[PDB]
C-alpha cells in the first residue's frame, strides 16, 4: 500500500496517458 | 465498456479478471488493492433471484491481463481464493446496496509492470474528489453494447449529481452509491456494461499523482441509454468495512 | 407400462427399466420416452436402430449390461448423453453418422485396447467424454480434432505410455483432465500448449525424470495450482491441489517439479510449435 | 541590530522591523529569532525562502505590508504562527508543503474571491484559521478535511450564500465558528451534526425563513445558549448570549428559532447523513 | 516422375500444367484448387539465384492435360493469368521454406470429366492423414531420370518420420515442410524429378472419399538416390495464407 | 469446392483406381 496506485509504466517514467489528461482538466470545469 | 477505447499496456495494472473455472468464462471484473486482496461487486458472487452463489472453489483471479481470452503467459498471473467475505448488509433483495466484497488470496502476487495495486480513498481524496462534474474511469472486458474486445476497454465518465441519479430510475438510490454518466444534452456517450461488473472506478489526484478507486461498477437499468446513468459502489463509504475484515482476517 | 415405470420428472419423462433381467428391448415403450435407463441388465448386445421409433429420446443408459457388441445403425436426433460404462466392449463403436447431437459419451471400464482412425469423427458437439479404466497404451494422432469443444476428458486409470504431441490442439475449452495413474513415463514438449487448464490430474505416473522431461517441469511449477490428487466421492473443484503428488518414478521423496536436471543442455525455448504458420 | 530592535522576551529573541519603510528583508538578522514582525512596511511582495536562515523562526508577522503576492518555496520546519491580514492578497497561498508546523492562520481583511481545492493540504497542525474581511461567495467541499484539530474557524464578514453540507466534518475539537455578516440564506441539513459547538455567531445574515430552514430551527433551539453575538474589543467567552439575533430576513421581529413554518410537511428526521457507514 | 506409371486418363483432374510461352516450354507442375485458382511452388515463378522471375505474361496454365507435348484439343484447356501471390517469406536464400505461390485466373473454367478441383486438407483431414508410413501420390511430366514421359505420369510414396528426413541433408528442414518416399532397406524405389515441383502430393481419404492435396512437390537433392527423400510443402499449415489471399482476391 | 477431390471418371461412377487401393491399405500398416 506504500506505492499504491502509481503505474509503473506510466506515473513512474514521467509518462503520460492517452486521456488521463480529460480527468484532470475536469477538476477546472 | 460500451463507447471506450483500447486500454494501453500496463495503464490499469490494478484491474483483476474473476474467472470460474469450469466450464471456463469470465465473470466479472474486480481490483488489485494489496498484494492479497482483491476487491469485487456482491452481485457478482451471490445473487439468489438467479440462484448465483459462487464459493472459492468456482473461481480464480487473473491479474495483469490485457487480452480478454488468450493465456498471457509470463504477465499474467494466476491466483487462487483462501475466502470470500461479502458484506454482511448486501442488498440484493431491493436495489444492490453495499455491492462490495472481498476476496482474499491464498498466496501474495509479485508486483510487476502489469501487475501494481490501486490505492483506496482517504477523509481528504474522497471529499476533495467526488463531486458532481468531475470524472473518472471505467474498465473492464464487459460488452459493448448492450459483442465483446478483444482487449482491456477504458471510457471516462462525469460525476453525476444526486438528484439527476435519484430521478433517472425508481429504483431507491442509497447515499453508498453514486452515479457517472453524460446527459442526453451533452452530446458523448459511454458507460459500463455486462461484464464490467465489480471492476474499478478510479480517478487519478491532482495533488498526489496517484490513483485511487473512488467505486466498483455495481448496476444499470440497460448500456449507455440516453436519460440513464450507471451506479457504483461508494468504495469511501465501505472503507471502514473493509478495514476491518482485513485487520482482522489478512 | 407393465415392464418398466415410467415418471414423468419436470418436462421429462424418464422410463427405468433396471434391474429387470432383460435380454432385449422392451416392446410397446412411452412414445414421449426423453430419458431411458436400462441398467443392469443382460443384453449382451443392443441395436441403436431399435430406438428410433422414440423421437424424443434425448438420454440413454446401458451400463452394466454385460455388452460386448454395439450395434450402429440409424440416427437418434437428439439423443445428447450415452453411458457404455461398465460393460465388456473391446473396441470403440462409431458414433459419429448415428449420433450428431451427443455432448456426453462414457465408455469408461471396459475392454478397449486402442482407439480407432476417425473415431470421433462426427461428434461435433461432443463436451465430455470418459474413457477410464479401459486398457489403452497408446491414442492415435487426430482422435480429438473432431470434437472442438471438449471440456471435459477423462483417460485416467489405463495403462498409457505416452501421448501424442498434439492431443489437445484445437481444444480452447478444455478446463479438466484425467491422465492419473497410467503408465506415462513423459510429456512431449509443447503439450499444453498456451491454454488455461483450471484441473489436471498427473499423479500415479512411471515419469522417468531426464532432461526429456523439462518441458513438464516448468509447465507444473508455472501451474502448480491446477495440479490435483483424485478422491473419490467429492467434486472435483473440492478435491486438493498439490503439484507434489507429480512424482519421479512414482516416488514422493522425488516430486517432478523439483527435479534439478544436473548436465542437462539448455531448456530456454525454440517456440511452441503451432498448428499453422505464422512468421 | 542597525534597522530592526531586538528584545528578548523569556526564552523568546522577539526582532522587531516594524513600520521602517522596508521594501524588502533586512540583511543579516539575529540568527537566532523565534519572533519576527514586519508589519506596516512597504513589501509588495514576499518570499518565504528568504527565511530558511533563521533556523529557530517560530512566528512571523507580515500584516499591513500592501502584500500582492506571496512567494511559497522551501520550507519552515517550525514555523507555527503566520499572520498575512491586512493584505492585498487575490488568491490564497498553499502552505501546506512549506509550513507543516502551522497552527494558527490569518489571512483576514484581503482580496480572496474563492478559495482552491486542496487549499489547506498538508497544514494538519492548523488549529485557528481565520478569513474574515475577504470577498468569499462559495467554499469548495472538502476546505477542512486536512485540518482535523480547527478549534477556531472564522469565516465572518464575507459574501457567503451558501455552505457545504460537510464543511465541518471531522472537526471534533472545532469550538468556536464565526459566520456572523454574511449572505446566508440557509443551513443546509445536518450542517452541525452532533458535534457540541460552545460559541457560534450567525446574526447579520438574510435567514430565507421557509421550509428549508427547518432544520436549522431545531438546532438553534436545542444550542440557544451557544449562540452569541459579536462585539468588538472583548472576549469571545465574555460576549452576551442570544439566539435571538439569528433573524429572518435580518429583521429582529422574527428570530429564525421562533419561525412556525405554517403548512411545512413533516420534519421529524431520515437520519443525520454520516461520513461512513454504520448498518 | 521416377519409377511411376501411366496415369489413367482422368484419375488425376486437378492437374495443372504451367507453361511457359515463349519460347513454348514446360515449367512446372501445379494444380486446381477451385474453377480460379491454382496452386504452385513459389521456385517455380521466383528464384534470384538463377535469375527466375515468370511475370503473368509469361505463362499460361493447362488444365485437363494427359499428354505431355500434344494440344489436346477439345479436353485441355488453356488459361492465362490474373494475378500471382506468392508468399511474402518464402526462403529462397536458404532452404526454399514456404515454397508456395497462388494464381488467379482470368476467366474461370469449366469443369468437365478431365478437369476437376482437388480438395485442400482441414484440421481433421491433416492430424489424422499426415502420419509416417502412410501414402500419398505424387503426378507429373517431369523426368523419368536424374528422358521425359510421352503421358502424366503417377507414384505413390510413404511418408517419412521427421527424423529420417532431417538425418537425409544438411539443410535445414522446417516444420512447413515434409519428406516422402522409401528407405534403403524397403526394396521399392519412387520420387519426383526435374519438371515435377509445383505438383501435387495428394491422399484419399478414408472417411469421404475424397482426395486432399497434402503437400507441393518442392525440392530434393537428386531424383530417386537411396538415404535421400523429396521434399513437400506443407499445404495445410500455410493454409491460413491460402485463404486469407482468396477472401481478399478472389 | 463442394464438390472437390471427387473425380468424375471414378468415384462419381463407382470406379476403382490402377493402384489407389495401395493408399487405403496403408492406414491399416
Ligand atoms: C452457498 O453455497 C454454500 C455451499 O456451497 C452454502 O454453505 C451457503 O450457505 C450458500 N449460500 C446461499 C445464499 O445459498
Ligand atoms: C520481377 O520482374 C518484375 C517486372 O518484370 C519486377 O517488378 C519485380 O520487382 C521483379 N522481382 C525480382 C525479385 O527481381
Ligand atoms: P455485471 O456483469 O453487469 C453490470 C453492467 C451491471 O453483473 C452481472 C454479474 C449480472
Ligand atoms: P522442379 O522442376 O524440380 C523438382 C524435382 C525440385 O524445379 C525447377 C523449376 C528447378
Amino acid at each position: 500500500e506504500a506505492d499504491c496506485g502509481l503505474r509503473p509504466l506510466f506515473e513512474k517514467k514521467s509518462l503520460e496517458d492517452k486521456t488521463e489528461r480529460e480527468l484532470l482538466e475536469s477538476y477546472i470545469d | 465498456i460500451v463507447e471506450g477505447s483500447d486500454a494501453e499496456i500496463g495503464m490499469s495494472p490494478w484491474q483483476v479478471m474473476l474467472f470460474r473455472k469450469s466450464p471456463q468464462e469470465l465473470l466479472c471484473g474486480a481490483s488489485l488493492i494489496s498484494d492479497r486482496w482483491v476487491l469485487t461487486a456482491a452481485h457478482c458472487l451471490l445473487y439468489p433471484p438467479w440462484d448465483k452463489n459462487f464459493t472459492e472453489n468456482d473461481l480464480l483471479v487473473r491479474i495483469g491481463k490485457h487480452s480478454r481470452t488468450r493465456y498471457e503467459r509470463n504477465i499474467e498471473k494466476i491466483s487462487m481464493l483462501e475466502k470470500i467475505y461479502i458484506h454482511p448488509r448486501y442488498n440484493w433483495r431491493e436495489n444492490l446496496d453495499r455491492d462490495i466484497a472481498l476476496m482474499k488470496l491464498k498466496k501474495p502476487v509479485a508486483f510487476s509492470d502489469y501487475i501494481h495495486p490501486v490505492c483506496l480513498p482517504d477523509r481528504e481524496t474522497a471529499a476533495s474528489l467526488l463531486q458532481a462534474g468531475y470524472k473518472g474511469r471505467v474498465t473492464g472486458w464487459g460488452n459493448l453494447k448492450e459483442g465483446q474486445p478483444s482487449v482491456l476497454q477504458v471510457v471516462n465518465l462525469p460525476i453525476v449529481e444526486r438528484p439527476v441519479c435519484k430521478d433517472s430510475t425508481r429504483i431507491r438510490i442509497t447515499d453508498n452509491m453514486f452515479c457517472a454518466g453524460y446527459k442526453p444534452d451533452e452530446g458523448k456517450r459511454g458507460d459500463a456494461c455486462e461484464g464490467d461488473s465489480g471492476g474499478p472506478f478510479v480517478m487519478k489526484s491532482p495533488f498526489n499523482n496517484r490513483w485511487y478507486q473512488m467505486g466498483i461498477v455495481s448496476w444499470g437499468e440497460g448500456c449507455d441509454r440516453d436519460g440513464k446513468y450507471g451506479f457504483y459502489t461508494h468504495v469511501f463509504r465501505l472503507k471502514k468495512w473493509i478495514q476491518k475484515v482485513i485487520d482482522q482476517f489478512g | 407400462h407393465p415392464i418398466c415405470e415410467v415418471s414423468k420428472v419436470a418436462s421429462h419423462l424418464e422410463v427405468n427399466c433396471d434391474k429387470r433381467d432383460l435380454t432385449a428391448l422392451p416392446p410397446d415403450l412411452p412414445k414421449d420416452t426423453t430419458i431411458l435407463h436400462l441398467s443392469e441388465n443382460l443384453l449382451y448386445t443392443f441395436s441403436l436402430a431399435t430406438l428410433m421409433p422414440y423421437t424424443r429420446l434425448t438420454q440413454l443408459n446401458l451400463d452394466r449390461c454385460e455388452l460386448t457388441k454395439l450395434q450402429v445403425d440409424g440416427t437418434l436426433p437428439v439423443l445428447g448423453t450415452l453411458d457404455l460404462s461398465h460393460n465388456q466392449l473391446q473396441s470403440l463403436p462409431l458414433l459419429g453418422q448415428t449420433l450428431p447431437a451427443l455432448t456426453v459419451l462414457d465408455v469408461s471400464f471396459n475392454r478397449l485396447t486402442s482407439l480407432p482412425l476417425g473415431a470421433l469423427r462426427g461428434l461435433g458437439e461432443l463436451q465430455e467424454l470418459y474413457l477410464k479404466g479401459n486398457e489403452l497404451k497408446t491414442l492415435p494422432p487426430g482422435l480429438l480434432t473432431p470434437t472442438p469443444k471438449l471440456e471435459k476428458l477423462s483417460l485416467a486409470n489405463n495403462n498409457l505410455t505416452e501421448l501424442p504431441a498434439g492431443l489437445l490442439n484445437g481444444l480452447e475449452n478444455l478446463d479438466t483432465l484425467l491422465l492419473q495413474e497410467n503408465s506415462l513415463y513423459t510429456i512431449p514438449k509443447g503439450f499444453f500448449g498456451s491454454h488455461l487448464l483450471p484441473f489436471a490430474f498427473l499423479h500415479g505416473n512411471p515419469w522417468l525424470c531426464n532432461c526429456e522431461i523439462l518441458y513438464f517441469r516448468r509447465w507444473l511449477q508455472d501451474n502448480a495450482e491446477n495440479v490435483y490428487v483424485w478422491k473419490q466421492g467429492v467434486d472435483v473443484k473440492a478435491m486438493t491441489s498439490n503439484v507434489a503428488s507429480v512424482q519421479c518414478d512414482n516416488s514422493d521423496k522425488f516430486p517432478v517439479y523439483k527435479y534439478p536436471g544436473k548436465g542437462c543442455p539448455t531448456l530456454g525455448d525454440e517456440g511452441d510449435t503451432d498448428l499453422y504458420d505464422y512468421y
